[PDB]
C-alpha cells in the first residue's frame, strides 16, 4: 500500500518515512539488523528532518543513542547524524558533533567534510566557513582534490547549489512530484544493455 | 532499510585482535594490592622478588 | 564510549575510507575501515626511526627464506607453509622472554624500601 | 592429549556430536586415539603421542 | 537471514577456532605475559646491533 | 608540486607483478598481536608480501620492508 | 603475594620508576 | 616498642602515608 | 592505624627514639 513504499517516477522502489522509521523500531535488536541499516534509516528520514526538525531530530537521536549502545561507535552513524544536523540547519550540532568525533579518536571521513560544507552552507552561513572546512579537509589528506583549490571548491559549491533542500525554491531535492505506483509499469526495464542486465530480476537473485 | 551494500566492522573480518597485558593496568594494580593488602605480606613478597633477583 | 583504549588515542587513528567499485556492471559501495598509527608516528615508522614497532629481520634473519619457505617434508608438493603458523611463530618470537637483568631488579629491590625506609628517616628527621 | 587438548568437557559432547550421526561408535576415546593418529608417522613418537606422559610437558611457559 | 547465512557458510567455521585460541592466549599466556613489549623491542633491536 | 595540470584518461591492463616502477619504498606494516584463522585480510597482505619477495618477481628484494607492530593495527601497506 | 612479587620481579627500569612513583603519588 | 612495629607491619599504605602526615602535622 | 598514631604522639622523644631503635632491630 501507498504508506509502506512505492515505485516512483524512475521505476524505484522508494520506502516512505515514517515507515522506515517503524520497520526501525520493529528491527532495533534483530541480528541481521546490520549498522548500515541504521544509517539508511537515517538517510530516509531526511525530508522529516527539514519540514519539521522539532519532532523529527527526536527520532535521529533515537536511533544514535540505540546504535551507540548496540555498537560503541561507528563512523557511518557519525556521518548520517551530522547531516541530519545538517538539514535540521543546527550548526553548532555539527561543530560539537565533529569535536566529539576527534575525541573520540575517529579521523573525519571525506563525507564529513562535505557535510560540514553543507551545513555550512545551507544554515546561511557566509562563504570562508566552507572554504575552510574544504582546505582544512584536504590538509587533512580526506578529500583529494585535482585541480587547484580555488576552482575545485566552486566545483563542490556550484554542486551543493544544485542540490538545493527539500524546503528551498531551487534545487534537485527541492523537486517534490513522484509518480505513485504499486508496480512499474515497465518489468523488463533496463540498466545495461542487454536483457540480461535487466533491472528487475528475482528476489533469489538479489 | 532495504538496501546495504557491505558491511566493514572496526577490526578486521574473521580476525580476533589476542589479548596482551599494557602497564599501567599490571604495575598499579599490583601496587595496590600491595598497599591494600599488607607490610607483612609485602615484606614476604619483597622477600620472594629479592630471592627471584638473585636467582636472575 | 571509545573504540581504541584511553591509551591508544593519543597514538592510533580510525580511518574510514569508502569507496564506490564496480562489479560485472553494477556499482557496490566498499569501505575501508582500519586501526592506524597517526601521521606523526607514521612518518616515525617510515623513517625506520620509530620504536613500538619492530623490523621483521631483526625477530629473525632474513624472511626472504621465511616467508618464502615452501614446505619440503617428504613431499612434492611445494606448497607455501600456512598463514596461521606463520602469524603464530611471528607472534610467539614478539612475545618471548626478555632476560630481565639483576640491576634493574635492584633498583626495584631499592623502590621496595621506599615507605617502611621514608617513614624511619621522617621518624629522625624531627 | 595435550594439556590444551586435553578437555573432557569439550570431548564428551564432541564425541557424542558425532555419535548422533552414526560416525564411529563403538570407541573408547583412547582407541580413537589409536584407530585415528597420522599413519606415515613413525613409531616412537606416536607411542609419545599415545602416552599422557611424554606429552604432559609440553606446556607454554610465559 | 539467507545472506548472512549463505557468508557464513562460506566463511565462518574459521572464527569458531579462532575464538578457542584466544581464549587459551588470555588463559595460559597473557597472565605470565611481559608488561613493558617495548623495552623487549628495544633489546631485540640493541642486540641485533650487537651482532648478536 | 605541478607546473602543467594533469591528464584525462588511463591506460588499463592487469598487472600480475609488482615491478619497481617509480617507487623507492614499499613499507609492509603488520601486529602479528591480531589474530585469525582460515582467509583474512592479514592472509591478503602477506601474500602481497610473498608474491614481492617470490623469485619471479621483478621487485627488487631489498626495498620490500617488513615490520611488526605492537598494538592492534589493521596492516597497512 | 606469589604472583604480585612474580610481576614485579620482571618490570622494567622505567616501569619500576612509574610503580614507584604512582605508588608515592597515590600515598604519601 | 615491638607493638607499634607490630602495628605498623599491619598498615596499609594510606595508613602509613596518613600516619606520617599526622606525624610531620603533629611534630 | 589512628590509635597507633594517638599512642606514638603520646610519647617522648626518648621514647620515639627507643622505638625507632626497635624497628631498626625488629624489622630494619
Amino acid at each position: 500500500p501507498k504508506e509502506i513504499g512505492f515505485y516512483n517516477a524512475g521505476d524505484n522502489f522508494e520506502l516512505t518515512p515514517q515507515a522506515a522509521y517503524r520497520i526501525y523500531k520493529q528491527n532495533c535488536d534483530e541480528t541481521f539488523w546490520t549498522r548500515l541499516h541504521n544509517e539508511k534509516t537515517i538517510i530516509h528520514l531526511l525530508p522529516l528532518v527539514e519540514q519539521d526538525p522539532g519532532t523529527n531530530m527526536v527520532l535521529v537521536d533515537d536511533i544514535f543513542r540505540h546504535h551507540l549502545k548496540r555498537f560503541g561507535a561507528d563512523h557511518y552513524i557519525y556521518n548520517a547524524v551530522m547531516q541530519a544536523a545538517a538539514f535540521a540547519k543546527d550548526f553548532p550540532r555539527c561543530e560539537q558533533l565533529l569535536a566529539e568525533m576527534r575525541g573520540l579518536g575517529l579521523e573525519p571521513n571525506a563525507q564529513s567534510y562535505v557535510n560540514m560544507m553543507l551545513g555550512a552552507r545551507l544554515t546561511g552561513k557566509p562563504r570562508d566557513q566552507a572554504e575552510a572546512f574544504f582546505r582544512e579537509g584536504i590538509k587533512t589528506g580526506a578529500i583529494s582534490a585535482v585541480m587547484r583549490l580555488d576552482t575545485e571548491f566552486q566545483m563542490w559549491m556550484n554542486q551543493l547549489e544544485r542540490l538545493g533542500s527539500f524546503k528551498a525554491k531551487v534545487g534537485y531535492l527541492s523537486v517534490n512530484e513522484e509518480g505513485a505506483s504499486p508496480m512499474p509499469r515497465d518489468m523488463w526495464a533496463l540498466w545495461g544493455w542487454h536483457r540480461t542486465e535487466a533491472k528487475f530480476i528475482s528476489r533469489k537473485q538479489m | 532499510a532495504a538496501a546495504a551494500a557491505a558491511a566493514a566492522a572496526a577490526a578486521a573480518a574473521a580476525a580476533a585482535a589476542a589479548a596482551a597485558a599494557a602497564a599501567a593496568a599490571a604495575a598499579a594494580a599490583a601496587a595496590a594490592a600491595a598497599a591494600a593488602a599488607a607490610a607483612a605480606a609485602a615484606a614476604a613478597a619483597a622477600a620472594a622478588a629479592a630471592a627471584a633477583a638473585a636467582a636472575a | 564510549a571509545s573504540p581504541l583504549p584511553v591509551a591508544a588515542l593519543s597514538r592510533l587513528r580510525i580511518t574510514h575510507r569508502s569507496f564506490l567499485t564496480r562489479s560485472r556492471g553494477r556499482h557496490v559501495c566498499r569501505s575501508a575501515v582500519g586501526v592506524e598509527y597517526r601521521p606523526e608516528q607514521q612518518k616515525k615508522v617510515l623513517d625506520h626511526s620509530y620504536a613500538r614497532v619492530i623490523n621483521a629481520e631483526v625477530v629473525h634473519g632474513d624472511e626472504q627464506k621465511f616467508w618464502g619457505e615452501r614446505r619440503t617434508f617428504y613431499t612434492q608438493r611445494n606448497i607455501f607453509f600456512p598463514m596461521w603458523d606463520r602469524c603464530a611463530q611471528a607472534l610467539i618470537l614478539i612475545t618471548r622472554e626478555v632476560p630481565r637483568v639483576p640491576q634493574e631488579m635492584a633498583f626495584r629491590l631499592m623502590a621496595v624500601f621506599l615507605k617502611l625506609m621514608l617513614l624511619p628517616r621522617l621518624m629522625m628527621n624531627t | 592429549l595435550s594439556p590444551y587438548h586435553r578437555d573432557l568437557r569439550e570431548r564428551e559432547l564432541a564425541r557424542r556430536y558425532l555419535n548422533a550421526r552414526g560416525w564411529v561408535k563403538d570407541m573408547t576415546p583412547e582407541e580413537m586415539r589409536i584407530v585415528f593418529m597420522n599413519y606415515r608417522l613413525p613409531e616412537g613418537e606416536k607411542r609419545k603421542q599415545m602416552d599422557e606422559a611424554a606429552m604432559s610437558g609440553e606446556v607454554y611457559w610465559t | 537471514d539467507e545472506i548472512q547465512r549463505r557468508v557464513a557458510d562460506r566463511t565462518c567455521v574459521q572464527e569458531q577456532s579462532t575464538r578457542e585460541v584466544q581464549e587459551r592466549w588470555k588463559r595460559h599466556v597473557v597472565p605470565r605475559m611481559q608488561t613493558d613489549l617495548e623495552f623487549n623491542l628495544s633489546h631485540f633491536k640493541r642486540q641485533h646491533a650487537r651482532g648478536q | 608540486g605541478a607546473k602543467r595540470p594533469l591528464a584525462v584518461v588511463a591506460p588499463r591492463t592487469m598487472h600480475r607483478y609488482l615491478f619497481l616502477m617509480h617507487m623507492e619504498k614499499v613499507t609492509i606494516t603488520v601486529s602479528p598481536l591480531l589474530f585469525g584463522y582460515g582467509h583474512t585480510i592479514q592472509k591478503a597482505v602477506l601474500d602481497f608480501y610473498r608474491r614481492a619477495i617470490s623469485a619471479r618477481s621483478p621487485f627488487p628484494k631489498d626495498k620490500v620492508f617488513l615490520f611488526y607492530a605492537i598494538d592492534h593495527i589493521t596492516p597497512r601497506i | 603475594a606469589a604472583a604480585a612479587a612474580a610481576a614485579a620481579a620482571a618490570a622494567a627500569a622505567a616501569a619500576a620508576a612509574a610503580a614507584a612513583a604512582a605508588a608515592a603519588a597515590a600515598a604519601a
